[PDB]
Parts: C-alpha cells; structure tokens; sequence
C-alpha cells in the first residue's frame, strides 16, 4: 500500500584489518556516531516517530551481541519506544534490514524506520558466533560446507574465467574507487569517525590500494588463509559438480572483498512521514526479493534474485541505469555480468569491496546509500543493488530516484 | 532403571571376593570359547554389578579378569543383523542397560582394573575402558581395538564417548575409531589406551591387586576416579566450544568425505557426529546421544551388508567352507616361482614373508634377480618406516634365491607359474620342470582368462595341476582365486586353500570357466565405464561415479592398469567361441580406438589419463574431443548403479552356471578381489541389500535392474533366478 | 495491501533445564523436527512457494549462530530458495518473526514465509552472546543497566504487589496449564520430539509443577541466581526511582518463568498463496505494533505497545476476547492487568511461562498458536498477544479468528 521512500542513507569509512584505523573503536560506537550524524542533518526532527531501529551484524557476539540496534537506540538516547531489532542473512544483513524496514513501512503499521548494518571484523571476526552448518559433523556432511573462497574459484573455472581476468577486474575496482574518492563522489555520504575528544580517527577507506597495477596483482599467491588451506573441501565440491575434473584457483587477496570496519544508515518512511517532519525523499524503494541457488557452490545467489525482483516491478535490465553487485569475488560479479548481459558502464561504477572493502553487516546498507548518491549525481532513474549470499541465498533491491 | 535387558541363560561371570575385599570377576562363558557381549553376558554382568552395590561396604577394589584365552571378544552379531527399523527400541535399551552397567562399575567410589590377557576386541575392550587401570600382557596374538566401523557399526558401549574424553575429538576418531584400528599390546600402551603391561599371563591377577592395594595408599581421594569425573577436568585437544577446536572443526566432515571420496558408507559419518555432539553435554548425555546414532546403524541396511560380508561370510571361508572335506593338512618346504614379473615377484614376496623358501626362475639370472629386487625394495620401505626389524628383514630376503636354470627346481613340492598369458607357453614352460620338481609337487598356474583344463593337458600329472590366481600387487591383494580344473583332485584344492591361509590371504575356490569369476566380473565393471565414456559422458564424470560407488579406484584409471591390449584379446577370444554371430559389448569399439590412437594404458605411457615421468598425471586432455564428451549427461546415481548392477548381475550368472558354490565365496571374492565396494557386503549381497527410490530388497533390485535396462540395454535384464 | 493469515501454528513441548529431556536435541533439530510436521500435514504443499524462513534467537551462538533459519532450511531438505534469516529482539523475537513475516506478506513482495523461534537454554545459556549493554562499562553506565529480576521487583513495590499476590498469579498460572492438558487442548499443537529412530524424546512440558500449592510457594526464597546476588543493581534502580527508598523484593523461582528448551513455527501467507496450496486459514494477523517505555524498570513495555496495536486496529479492551502477555515476572502480569482493567477470565486463560517455561527465542511464536488454537476452541473472535521485552521494549499482536 504505502511507498517507502529513503531519507537519508550514510556510513562510517572502511577501516583495514591489520592495524586498522577503526580496531580501538566499539562497533557500537560506530552506529552511534552515525546516529548523531542524522542528529545534525534534521536537529529539528521529532525522535518519538521513529518506531524501529534494524541493523544487520553477521557476528553478533561479543561486542557486537545483546541486540547491538537497541544498544544503539539507548546509547544515543533515542526515545525508548524506538524500538531496535538484530537480524543476521549473512553478507546481505544490511540490505534485508532495507528491505525489512520497507516493508514494514508498506504494512502500514511502522511509520519512520532507521536501518543498516555493522560489523567490526577486526574485534569480532567473522566464524565467532559458530553455527550448526559449519561446527556440526551431522548437518556439515549433508549440505557439503565448503568455504565460499572456493566456490569462487569453482565459478571461475566452469565459466572459464583466468587468472588474467579475475584479476582485471579487480584492477578496475581499486581504478573507480580511486576515481569516485578523488571526485568527491563519497564527499557528502562517507561520515569520518572521530574518538570522545573529537580527535580524527579515520575520514577515508584505508582497505584502498589506489596504485596497483596488473603486474603487482599478478605477483599474489592464491587464497591460503583460515578455512580454505585446511583440506578436503576441494574434494567436496568436486563430488557434487563431478564434471569438473580440476578447480581452477584464481581468487587471491588482491580479487576478493577485504576484511574491514564499518556501519552504516539508512533512514526509510512514508510519504506522509517524511512530508510532516520536513524530510526531502531522495528515492523510492520499488521493489524486494529474496531467492537463491545451490549451497555449494554458494555464490550464483544474486542471479535469480535479481531476476525475481525484475519481474515483481515490471522491468528489465535494459530499464536499469546502474547495476550494484557486491565485489565478495571478481568471479561472482563476472559470473552474474555474463548471465544477464550487464555492460561494463553500468556495473559498480564506483568500486566495490575488493577496493574499499566488505564489512559484512554493513555492506549491503553501504552499496545502497552509494546507488542513491551516483542516481543523483548523474541524474538517473533507477538502480538495482544485489548480493552474493553464504549458503546460496541471494537478494536484490531496485530503488527509483525521486 | 536396571542392569538388566526386561521388566533363563546361564551364568557368565565367576564371583570371588578375597581377605583384602578385592573382587575378582573373571568372565567364563560357558556357550563357547569366546567372551561374547550376548544376552547371557548382560544378565550375568547385571547380577554382578548389583552385587558389587550391595555389598560396597565389603569391597576395596575389583579386577576384571578372563578365563578363555582371549580377553574379550565382539558382541552378538546373530541378533544385531536381525534388527528391523521397528526394533529400535529394543537396540537402544540393550545398549543403554550395557553401558548402565560398565557406569556403575566406573563410579563405583573404588578402583576397578582389567586384567587384559588375550584380545580385548570391540566391546571387550570397552569393558576395560570403563576400568580405572589397564593392565595387558605382551603375548603373541593379543590385540585391542574398537573394530565396529568394519561391520558398518560404532562402539555403543561407550566406545565413542570414553574415548574422546581420553585422546580428544581427533585423535580419538583418526587413530581408533574410524578405521577400527587393532592395536597390540606394545603399541596399546605407547598411545595410552593400555597403562602397563606385564610378560606372562600369571602376573595379570597379581599385579592387579597389588595396584589396588598401592592406589588405595597413594591417592586415597581419587581412587576409583576416572580424569573426566573429576572437577575441572580438560578435554585435550578442547571441547567444540574451544577457540582451537573450533577452527579447524568445519573441515572434519571434507576429511572425512575426502578419505570416503563420497560413498554411501553411513557408520564413520555417525561416528564423528556422535563423537562431537557428546563432548558438547555431560558424559552421561553423551553416552546417550551415542546410543541413539548406535541403533540408527544397526537398523539401517549397510550395517546389515557389513555384518553378513565381514563376520558371517568371512568366518565361513576362514573356516574352510570351500575347503574339501576330509583332506588332512600337507606342509611345503620349498616354493618354485616361474617367472619374474611384478606378479612371479610379488608371489615371491607374499611367500617369502610367510616364512617359505622360495626359488625364483626366469629366462636370464638379470631377470629373476631385478625379481628379487622387488622384495628388496619393499623391505627398505618397511625398514625405514620401522615395522620391521634389520634381522627379520635379512631372513626374509635369504629365503628368495632367484636362478635362471630348471635344476634349481630340485626339491620343489609348489609350483606357481606367472609367465606371460599364452597357452602353449606355458604348455612349454610347464613341461621343463615337471620332471624336476617332487612327484607330489603342486603345479599352479596364474592365468587370467585361460582355462585351466586346457593348460592342464601339458603335463602328466594332470590331477594336481591347479588355477592359483593372485592379484597385482600380489603384497596387498588379499584374495586368492583358487580354480579348480575338471582334473584337479580334492587333494590339490586343499593344499592350495592351506597355503592361501598360511601366507596370510583370503581363498575362493571356483570352478573351470573362462574369464572365471573375478576377470569375468570386473571385465563388466570396466565395460561399462568404456561404454559411457562412447556415450559421450564426461570422463570426469564416469571417475566420479567410479569413486563414489565405493570402488577403491575410479574405472578409467583402473583400464590403464589392466592395459587395453589386454582387454582386446579378451574380447577376440570370447568371441572366437561364439565365431554364430558375435554380440559385442559397446565398449569394443572404445578400446580399438584408444589402441588405434596407441593409447593402450599406463604400461605404455599413455591411456585414459597421461603418464608424466612415473606418476599419472591427470585425465588425457584430447579425450573429450575423441569421444564428443559432454553430449550425454546421464544422471550420476545411474551411472553409479550401471557400474554395481552390472558385476551384481554378472556375479548371479556365475552362480546359476556352477562357478561358485556360495554366495560367500561371491561377496568376499567381489570385494577383496576385485575391489567391489564394502558398504555393498559383495556383489551377491548387493542384490538382498540394495535400497534406493523403488525400496529395498530383492525386489527393488529387480525393479532398478529392468529400469536401467529400460534406458541402457538389456545387458541390465535381471536373469530368472532372481524372480518370483 | 495484502491481507496476511495464519495457516499453521506448532510448537515443540519445552523441556526443563535441570536434567531436562532436551538437553540432548540441537536446537537444529527441534526446527527440523517441526519442519517435517508440517511436511506430514501438508505432503502436496509445492515447498517452492515458500520465500522466506525467519527465526527468532535471543542467544545466536555456539550450536545457534550462523543463521540457524538458513540451516533449517538446507538441513530440512527444503528448496534452497527458501531463504531464512535469524533475528533477535530478546523475549519478543518469537512474535517479531511473526510480525515481520506477517508484514513482508502484506507488501506483496512475499508470497509464503514461516516464522518462529527455537532456544535451547540449557545447551546455549542465556547471556552466551555478550552484548555491549551489558559488557562495556561505558555503556553500562550511562544506560542504568539493571537486571530484569530487579526491574520486575521494583514494579511490585511501586504497584503494591505483596509476596502473596504474586505467588497468587503463580498458582493461577499452574492450575490453568495443568486444565488446558487435562482437557487435551494442546493434542494439535504441541509436537513431540523424537530422535533419527523415532523414539520418544519429550511429549510434554516437563517443567509444570501441577501440584503447586499456596504454602509451598511462600517457602521460596527470592531470586538469588546469577546477575542478582551481585551488588550494586538495587542503588542503581533507586537512584532513578530516587523517591522508592527500598525494593521490596518478591519474585522467586515460583513466580518467575522458568529456563527451557524449545522451538515453534508459524506458516503465514496471503490469502492467494495458501488457496493455491489448498491451506484452510486459520486466523488473520490485524494490526502490529512497537513501543516501549522506561528501560530501568525494563518492563513496562507491553502497556504503550498494546495501546498502539489497539488504536491503529481501531479496536477497545473490550473487543478482544482473550489477552496473552508472557509470564516472564508475576507482577508484569499484574501490572499489565491493572493498567488496562483486563478481566481474569480473558488473561493467560491456558497458563503462561511460571508453569510451562520460557525458551526466550521461541515464546512468541508459542504463545501466539496458544491463542489461534484457543479462539478455534471457545469459538472467540479476537485475541491480543504481547510480551514484555529486555530494554524497555514492546511488541504486540493482533489476530482475529477466521
């Protein structure tokens, strides 16, 4: 019934893992911060309408447990009745809570919705929290676990793609990041973080290796760290896809997201909300799909995603001005260029993980907010943001620009 | 609850409570020669531990002790193969009042040791691990371990769970459990699972209380304590909630399935579950969950395959069920091998070790000494691993004595030609030493294909002129086909039956028929991987579906072995008979053009898959394109079941014509000789025990078998035997 | 748009704590225990209708992290574009998975989603997961962290609950559950758990003491498990409630609700979806809603929350039927009761949490088929579920019969 529109959509920078910028910072520190940017931006606004806060966090333990969204709606000193919600869809965690809080405003029954996502990889790596599919003999022997490093390389070779061209990519992600960065593309939307004293912390994607070269990424070794170099997963997704005699392994770090910090905001309503609050909507969400493909393999999610979400609002790929995928591995997004025949002008226009980085809870609010800024700057229509998603999954989202 | 099974048998355990208090429970099962888990056991260990409670006021300690001459020996697998799915509840009380038991006997508040004097096997053994103290005498034959997963089983008597809170999750699981490993004495003590050992079985007893007696005095507060009751106690290794544990626990179940290479064998999964799932509770708990993945094997239908297969089938054999009867026993005192080939060598080894003499003859002294060589390097294999000593390994080799010359028969009473596969050569190479050796000398032959009442006419004494067929290499394979001529003697069967057993392999006595019964049978194996691979299945493919069935070695890789040129003249000869009109196997045309491409296997360099320097080095790139790979993609369960069906029911053609005589002699023939899959219980068992989509049973086998023929040919037609 | 309804609603039996008979079921298999009920019931259902599986899980960790709802649905047997996402808001995340189901229905943008929640406590303890509220003197601080236990004292002692009121409400609480399984009201609903044989595991709730009498409660002492023995908790509520001088503390192990294991599901989806699966509706979702109140007190939050769902249903106290709010504490329930002058007859009709327990991630869901299978029985209309939540929060529910 009601259209949900996006408000506001903001978000900290991207703090590396080894010595990262970010790694003395709370991760609930990281939302509140945001928070206290919307403060700025509308003083004015009346707190009390906000009736729901939905974060994603794909670690939710330790610092990072508890509800960290209501953590956040108390640490602030938000109205009490805000509400606050944790939700874990793995890498897409910020995007459903996008989409969870659009729809919740379509129901009617949620007026003004604050949504994104946090993870402090650094402080709260990724595997802490456990989980059945990983940790238990019974269920990991039946839904063949296999790191997703490895599906990668599996996609790669059944689709062909080299060395040479997973690591092309890779350099035209750090090229246009580099480019949006020095273009003041993230100027108004990258929200640095400062420490209780006001001193700068951080105000740029340090994950950023903006001079690499073809050569320098051809020198990398392929993945050898954590899940992947432990042996017998290779032999695992070969008895599924038994036609493939050999994995082909390309991904290395220099082609796959970084491990970095961040979080990120969004602020979702209805017309009526947003008009009586003084709030200028800056796109609609049009249309939300969730779906998704084989497990082991794990990463040809976003295909039928985004197909489903294509057809729920009407449209086609010649209908969408820019495409979002994230950049988990060059070979997903070469893979789900192929399949719908994306051209290379419309696809990550302004970098993606592999260059700034792929914190898990947040990236999917951070690809969002960063369609809604180029969908105005370049004075586009629509843009359809997708994710590669752990055990099969996928989820799109077409926003309209108003 | 209670100790016992309900709410009849004879008495298994003797009571004997001395001065001191200690009580000795010596179990003398009286129904046999073997203690026995069975249902006079549980009663008897039930009023035994009853006792134990009743009169704890009057006991200090308890030594569990045996009077056979083994510790403790198996369960009861005649009824453990009867359990239907409805059955579950019995299997699970009965496993649960075993181990209620071996609980009371552990917190009993005194300490409990086993007095370990023969083999402690699978559930013996898990009586000693419920005691606080393990002493073993270091005498021959003597061997612990947790064998369950061999019968397609877990130990359900605390096995699984007393042996992870001993060793950890994985070096309870690697080194004991999923392959059943059988320790003796020495090395049970080296990893912990023994904690002294003794010289002579006299000792047991005495030295049981005297451990009592010093721990009583040296640890009054933890005596009769196990270290996972105690407060603060640390799993080594950690639990699965530990950090450490913790990163490296995804890849358990990928090792796992990589060691499988995907077969349908349940019982090592169930292992691991239940090992992980009980570190995370209590031990009680654990033991719990235990016997919940115990009764869901033992149900099941590959236990059942297992169980048959490896313990009923196999003890039949052993027992000399295709041994003739009334023949006594004949010994032999000097081995003569023609031929010195990677067969003529293995049998030279094999022998060897056994402790014959052996005299090994070629054409040339080059010849029959690079034969030798054959052992000389195995020796160094097993000198520097250290699984044998510098003495026993110079012994060993002294016994092979190659030549080159026929007078060096002299004083051979055992004849195993290996020479090149060709009748009137061995007609020649036969009739040059028959007149040497002893007049009751054995004459084995070790052909293939060939008939043996043919090779039989070149030599006078026909009577003992017999089919010994050995399998490459001879020094793992553990099967002997032993085929009997229409002129072989009983007598002549028997000898080699015995010298089966003496150089430690397993025999199968089959009747004279071309191609026999194992090159008969996997002949059908590997045509049915050439035929798809015309098809045009993928190559990958067809290896998949060769592994995942079960099959030690992926088809393809397994023809290059064989060699084409081999299976060509296999082809011709068969047909020859039939000159009629031949009908060809589809895989025919697959072989004349690998040897028309001059790809014939690994023995030339080149076949199925390229040959880098030594080693095998990937599947032959040109090989799509030759046979247009990828054209046919066949769904990979029927690909799976064209390879079994096809030995199945070649292996039933072999029992209706009077090739074998038992179906024991079949599944325990398919699996050590020819590689059929265990979790399968041998190509015959494969019919009674298939389960797929259609049911299970003999029926559902038909009913699969004319559903492949339907799509693959009527080579897949289950013949009239198996039918109503 | 879309109006969203309630087609099945089951639930594990919740197994107590101490030597509790689920201690030895994942919490894994209680889902898919359920999983393969609804499989039974429904054999034709096409599983590929089903778009989303959400999850409540207050403690996401160990055996229930890594998004236990997508393991559900891999291990289940179930299609793998059938999603599955975790969330947590603490003792309501059983209720929010449904409200959130209920409202990705109505968008139009789901077709056929389960909702529920699962908890094993005795294998995952309460706490397990951290949390920033709680473990960051920081946050502790400024946020008045206090216990629940203490919060539900300090209700009692503003109110004027005595000790024998609230064991008064305990008593309720055992004798109506005990009436509701004698009477087999239960028979449909609650599911029992059996192994990989199918051999009994637990068929009831084996925490209800049935035999409760008013002496024996009095013999009690009051809460003196972990969280509560430590100091400092009864200053720090007094020195915002600085004109209650003393806490009159009240709540015991009888009055309280009790630490369990347990799951439940809930199959919600449009009136289309389900006439396609031949699914007889069983009840409609009305009106949601989220508010709350102080966080000190921690449980005042159902009264805003079920004045909110009243006025946007455009409903009274009087037009609901039956009234379900979780037993967490005694005087929570009284509170609630005074406020808005519920009559006995309509509060907790079948018992709550004192008697039958409280597996924190599934009670909503459980509660909620409570209330559909008791509109079915006494033929009522409408029924209003709430729960108080840890922060200060609230959520609350509306169903009407159809």
């Amino acid at each position: 019934s009601e259209e949900a529109f996006i408000y506001e959509a903001i978000r900290t920078p991207r703090g590396k893992q080894k010595n990262g910028s970010l790694h003395e910072v709370k991760p609930l520190s990281l939302v509140v911060g945001l928070i206290d940017e919307l403060r700025k931006r509308h003083p004015d606004l009346d707190e009390n309408l906000i009736s729901d806060v939905i974060l994603g966090c794909v670690s939710p333990v330790g610092d990072q447990g508890g509800d960290i969204a209501r953590a956040a709606v108390l640490a602030s000193g938000m109205p009490v009745t805000s509400g606050g919600v944790q939700l874990n869809r793995f890498a897409a965690s910020g995007l459903e809570a996008v989409n969870t809080a659009a729809q919740k405003v379509r129901s009617g029954w949620d007026d003004l919705v604050l949504a994104g996502g946090v993870e402090s990889m650094s402080r709260v790596p990724m595997g802490s929290d456990g989980g059945a599919m990983g940790l238990d003999p019974a269920t990991n022997y039946d839904v063949m676990f296999v790191p997703q490093s490895i599906g990668a390389d599996l996609i790669a070779t059944i689709e062909g793609f080299s060395r040479e061209d997973v690591d092309a990519y890779a350099l035209r992600s750090q090229q246009k990041a580099a480019e949006a960065w020095s273009g003041g593309y993230f100027a108004k939307s990258v929200v640095p973080v400062r420490d209780q004293n006001g001193l700068l912390i951080l105000d740029h994607d340090e994950h950023m290796r903006p001079d690499t070269t073809k050569e320098g990424l051809a020198k990398l070794k392929p993945a050898f760290e954590g899940l992947a170099a432990l042996g017998g997963f290779d032999d695992v997704a070969l008895q599924k896809y038994h036609w493939v005699e050999k994995i082909n392994h390309v991904h290395t770090g220099g082609n796959s997201s970084g491990i970095v910090d961040g979080a990120a905001l969004v602020m979702i309503g209805s017309a009526a909300a947003g008009k009586l609050q003084g709030l200028t909507p800056r796109a609609r969400i049009v249309a939300t799909a969730t779906s998704g493909a084989d497990p082991v393999i794990m990463l040809t999610g976003p295909t039928p995603a985004t197909r489903k979400v294509l057809d729920r609002a009407g449209l086609t790929v010649d209908d969408i001005d820019l495409f979002e995928l994230n950049e988990a591995f060059a070979s997903v997004v070469l893979k789900f260029q192929k399949d719908l025949n994306i051209p290379d002008e419309k696809l990550n226009v302004n970098g993606g993980a592999i260059a700034m980085g792929h914190p898990l809870g947040a990236t999917g609010a951070m690809i969002l907010g960063t369609m809604v800024d180029e969908l105005e700057r370049r004075n586009a229509r629509r843009a359809l943001i997708t994710l590669c998603i752990g055990g099969g999954m996928g989820v799109a989202t077409i926003i309209e620009r108003v | 609850s209670s100790h016992h099974h309900h709410h009849m048998p004879d008495n298994t355990i003797q009571w004997d409570k001395d001065a001191d208090g200690i009580v000795t429970l010596t179990m003398d099962d009286p129904s046999g020669s073997t203690n026995v888990m069975n249902e006079a056991y549980i009663e008897s260990m039930g009023k035994a531990v009853d006792r134990l409670v009743a009169e704890k006021d009057s006991i200090t300690g308890v030594v569990v002790a045996s009077a056979k001459k083994t510790f403790f020996a198996g369960g009861d697998v005649k009824t453990m193969i009867q359990a239907r799915p409805e059955d579950a509840g019995d299997v699970f009380n009965t496993v649960e009042t075993i181990k209620r038991q071996l609980r009371t006997l552990e917190t009993l508040g005194k300490p409990v040791v086993a007095a370990i004097n023969g083999a402690a096997l699978g559930g013996g053994l898990e009586i000693a691990l419920a005691c606080h103290h393990r002493i073993a005498a270091d005498v021959k034959g003597s061997q612990l371990g947790l064998p369950a997963v061999t019968l397609g089983l877990l130990p359900g008597g605390g096995g699984v769970t007393r042996t992870v809170r001993m060793f950890g999750i994985q070096n309870a699981f690697v080194s004991v459990l999923a392959q059943g490993t059988r320790f003796k004495p020495a090395k049970a003590k080296e990893i912990g699972l023994v904690d002294e050992l003794v010289a002579t079985v006299e000792e047991l007893v005495p030295a049981a209380k005297a451990w009592i007696k010093e721990e009583l005095k040296a640890n009054p507060d933890g005596a009769g304590v196990q270290p996972w009751d105690k407060k603060g106690y640390k799993m080594p290794g950690g639990t699965p909630s530990s950090p450490g544990l913790a990163a490296i626990l995804p890849s358990f179940p990928s090792n796992l399935r990589k060691q499988l290479k995907g077969a349908p064998m349940p019982a090592p999964r169930a292992i691991l579950a239940a090992a992980v799932e009980g570190a995370q509770v209590d031990f009680d708990t654990a033991s719990r969950i235990e016997s919940r993945y115990f009764a869901s094997l033992v149900t099941g239908q590959v236990a059942k395959n297992m169980m048959q297969a490896f313990f009923f089938d196999l003890q039949a054999i052993n027992a000399g069920g295709s041994r003739p009867e009334g023949i006594g026993k004949t010994p032999i005192k000097r081995i003569g091998v023609l031929g010195a080939g990677m067969m003529g060598a293995g049998i030279a080894y094999v022998s060897a070790k056994a402790g014959y003499e052996v005299v090994l003859k070629d054409v040339s002294l080059e010849a029959a000494a690079k034969g030798k060589g054959y052992s000389e390097k195995l020796e160094a294999k097993a000198l520097e691993r250290g699984r044998t000593t510098q003495e026993r390994s110079d012994a060993l080799l002294a016994r092979i004595t190659p030549t080159a010359d026929a007078a060096d028969f002299k004083g051979v009473d055992f004849v195993i030609e290996a020479v090149f596969e060709n009748q009137e050569l061995k007609h020649k190479v036969f009739g040059e030493i028959e007149d040497i050796v002893e007049p009751n000398a054995i004459l084995g032959s070790n052909t293939s294909t060939l008939p043996i009442t043919g090779l039989a006419t070149g030599v006078k004494r026909q009577e003992d002129f017999i089919g010994i067929h050995f399998f490459s290499p001879v020094d793992k394979m553990p099967l002997v086909e032993i085929i009997k001529g229409e002129k072989t003697s009983d007598e002549a069967l028997a000898r080699v039956f015995d010298y089966t057993l003496a150089i430690g392999k397993t025999p199968i006595v089959v009747n004279d028929s071309r191609g026999f019964f194992t090159s008969r049978v996997i002949g059908t194996f590997v045509n049915e991987a050439l035929a798809m691979l015309g098809e045009g299945v993928e190559p990958a493919s067809i290896e998949q579906a060769g592994s995942q069935a079960g099959y030690p070695a992926p088809p393809l890789q397994l023809s290059d072995e064989l060699n084409l040129e081999l299976m060509h003249k296999i082809a011709v000869a068969t047909r020859k008979g039939v000159e009629g009109t031949y009908q060809p196997h589809p895989a025919e045309a697959v072989v004349e053009k690998m040897i028309e491409l001059g790809r014939s296997g690994r023995l030339k360099g080149a076949g199925f898959y390229e040959y880098a320097d030594g080693k095998r080095s990937g599947l032959w790139p040109g090989l799509r394109e030759t046979f247009k790979s990828g054209s046919s993609q066949p769904p990979l369960q029927d690909m799976i079941d064209r390879m079994l069906f096809a030995e199945a029911l070649e292996t039933q053609k072999c029992l209706d014509e009077g090739v074998l005589t038992s179906t024991a002699d079949a599944n325990i023939g398919s699996i050590m000789g020819i590689g059929f899959p265990p979790w399968t219980g041998g190509s015959a068992q494969f019919i009674v025990g298939y389960s797929g989509p259609a049911g299970t049973g003999k029926a559902a086998f038909v009913a699969r078998a004319r559903e492949l023929a339907a799509a693959y040919g009527d080579r897949f037609l289950p013949p009239e035997s198996l039918l109503s």
